[PDB]
């Protein structure tokens, strides 16, 4: 179930058994691989590419259309982050909790989700630095992680 | 955190046989539960099945014939050699003349009866009677 | 019912279920076509879609996200492709 | 019981339930053996013969023994075949 | 009858006496300019379905493959009317890499080339211009297994004669028998 709540959900997608593009979407690899090259300069992140051309081209996914993951072709030429990006809203989300229980000290319900927030960090953290992705040298350091967010 | 899925396979067939039914549904597939299934169906004990071939791990429904009295699992893989196996016999079996455990030697899954036909001492899988 | 032929069920059966669960599992969204009034420019909108989608040239607001499935903003016409 | 010999060294033999091939013991008094008789072709009269089916009082007692004398007169030409 | 539309890997050359010249002939099908220009087969077999009823089969570079997809039924009808009572199939060369045990430095076997994957490949472009919805794999009480292949119905208005030659030529290239089915839409 889910990790650090007792929750049990059944919710998540759930991809067809046909693997081939549809008959309608006339837009080849070369085009939707383009596409992704420029709107992943403004700013986007892979979670983040594929909901758009989802709902706005039709690409239901690009692993079925370029035979690629979006985060795979973005490193396939360097313009890919430095952090992961499930461990970049981690991160972030760590330090705005930590913002909050500064000024809030008697916030016992922020004190307790913070070791939950922090060690999930460190969980997925301890999974890079053995793909190596990460240094081993990197540790999660709460007082420059201000700076790991922009 | 499905640790062995043979175990939970093994599980539903033997509380759906026990309740009536015809078929069972084998949610997730391996090829060690397809070997498991070709042992007990070929001595008689399940009919055909079909196994329901998806992209994701595959279904497999069984259809229960009625003669099958329990379909249980060593969950532990433990190790039997040649001269060990006769003792797992007679724990595990409810007589001599039918059951088997059906265990995975290096020359494939097989029998006890069929394992010491060869000589070929293996790691106990399961057991059905 | 002892003998429900759970390998071959009926679409009724096979419809009322989660899109888990099911024999073969498969998703309850689809693509569908819209065209906005007043223009040639079909656009190629997911059903459950999540961003404010706006069209090319004439550039109102075409869908809505909302709980599961996105609330259209116009009267527009439609039609469910594939 | 067909020893190495080859002879019946047994007191009976017990039958078992059409329904869910399991054994009738000797003292389930909840299963029943009930006769369907068969009509003969043209006339649509009893002709003196019969099937014979048993079900067990185990499944009997669950509730679905109606489920069960149909589904086995499904398999033998009696009910509608649709 | 030419070096130009067959090439090999090897030397050998038999039974493409028409073949290769069956589509350096024809004229004005759509596309006509690049496929007689560039593109190329690699091998034909010659197999037998049913009784007296064959089926040449094409060998295909696997990278021009998907250059045969878009026009692949304006060729069946071309070469099916030239070769008369005979069926049209394309299939890649896909070479099959063998699985490594304790028995030089080999990089390791793809899985893209493995057995399984392979032997998956071989169906839906064997199959193409109905793909597949679904596969029901059996096996018949016996340890022999069938696999029970659905098509789509989407395209089922080429495919109603097909199943017999589809499933006789892929027993003959993997092993394993199969017979299809057309079930209704979900």
């Amino acid at each position: 179930g889910r990790m650090h709540a007792p929750g049990k959900g059944l919710s998540q997608s759930a991809l067809p058994y046909r693997r081939s593009v549809p008959t309608w979407l006339k837009l080849t690899s070369d085009d939707v691989k383009e596409q992704i090259y420029k709107l992943a300069k403004k700013g986007l992140t892979p979670s983040q590419i594929g909901v758009i051309l989802r709902d706005s081209h039709g690409v239901a996914q690009v692993r079925f259309v370029t035979g690629n993951k979006i985060l795979r072709i973005l490193k396939s030429k360097g313009l890919a982050p430095d952090l992961p990006e499930d461990l970049y809203h981690l991160i972030k989300k760590a330090v705005a909790v930590r913002k909050h229980l500064e000024r809030n000290r008697k916030d016992k319900d922020a004190k307790f989700r913070l070791i939950l927030i922090e060690s999930r960090i460190h969980r997925l953290a301890r999974y890079y630095k053995t793909k190596r992705v990460l240094p081993p040298n990197w540790k999660y350091e709460s007082s420059t992680a201000s700076a790991l967010v922009a | 955190v499905r640790m062995n899925v043979l175990a939970d396979a093994l599980k539903s067939i033997n509380n759906a046989e026990k309740r009536g039914k015809r078929q069972v549904l084998i949610r997730p597939c391996s090829k060690v539960i397809v070997r498991f299934l070709t042992v007990m169906m070929k001595h008689g004990y399940i009919g055909e099945f079909e196994i329901i071939d998806d992209h994701r791990a595959g279904k497999i429904v069984v259809n229960l014939t009625g003669r099958l009295n329990k379909c249980g699992v060593i969950s532990p893989r433990f190790d039997v050699q040649l001269k060990d196996l006769e003792k797992w016999q007679n724990n595990l079996l409810p007589s001599r003349q039918f059951g088997f455990i059906v265990l995975t030697t290096s020359a494939g899954i097989m029998d006890h009866e069929e394992a010491r036909r060869k000589h070929t001492g293996g790691k106990i899988l399961g057991f059905f009677f | 019912p002892l003998a429900k032929d759970l390998l071959h069920p009926s679409p009724e059966e096979e419809k009322r279920k989660h899109k888990k669960k099911r024999l073969v599992q498969s998703p309850n969204s689809y693509f569908m076509d819209v065209k906005c009034p007043g223009c040639y420019k079909i656009t190629t909108v997911f059903s459950h879609a999540q961003t404010v989608v706006l069209c090319v040239g004439c550039s109102t607001v075409l869908c809505q996200p909302t709980g599961g499935k996105a609330r259209l903003t116009e009267g527009c016409s439609f039609r469910r492709k594939q | 019981m067909q020893n190495d010999a080859g002879e019946f060294v047994d007191l009976y033999v017990p039958r078992k339930c059409s329904a869910s091939n399991r054994i009738i013991g000797a003292k389930d008094h909840a299963s029943i053996q009930m006769n369907v008789a068969e009509v003969d072709k043209v006339t649509g009269r009893f002709n003196g013969q019969f099937k014979t089916y048993a079900i067990c009082g185990a499944i009997r007692r669950m509730g679905e023994s109606d489920d069960s004398i149909l589904r086995l007169a499904k398999a033998d030409g009696i009910v509608s075949k649709n | 009858s030419a070096k130009i539309v067959k090439p090999n890997g090897e030397k050998p050359d038999e039974f493409e006496s028409g073949i290769s010249q069956a589509l350096l002939e024809l004229e004005m099908n759509s596309d006509l300019k690049a496929q007689l220009r560039e593109l190329n087969i690699t091998a034909a077999k010659e197999i037998e379905v049913g009784g007296g009823r064959k089926a040449i089969i094409i060998f295909v570079p696997v990278p021009q493959l998907k250059s045969f997809q878009k026009i692949q039924v304006r060729l069946v009808r071309e070469l099916e009317k030239k070769f008369s009572g005979k069926h049209v199939v394309f299939i890649a060369q896909r070479r099959i890499l063998p699985k490594p045990t304790r028995k030089k430095n080999k990089q390791k076997r793809p899985r893209s080339r493995t057995l399984t994957a392979v032997h998956d490949a071989i169906l839906e472009d064997l199959v193409f211009p109905s793909e597949i919805v679904g596969k029901r794999i059996r096996v018949k009480l016996d340890g022999s297994r069938l696999i029970k292949v659905h098509l789509d119905k989407a395209q089922q208005n080429n495919v109603e004669h097909k199943v017999e030659t589809f499933s006789g030529v892929y027993k003959k290239l993997t092993g394993k028998d199969v017979n299809f089915e057309f079930p209704e839409f979900q």
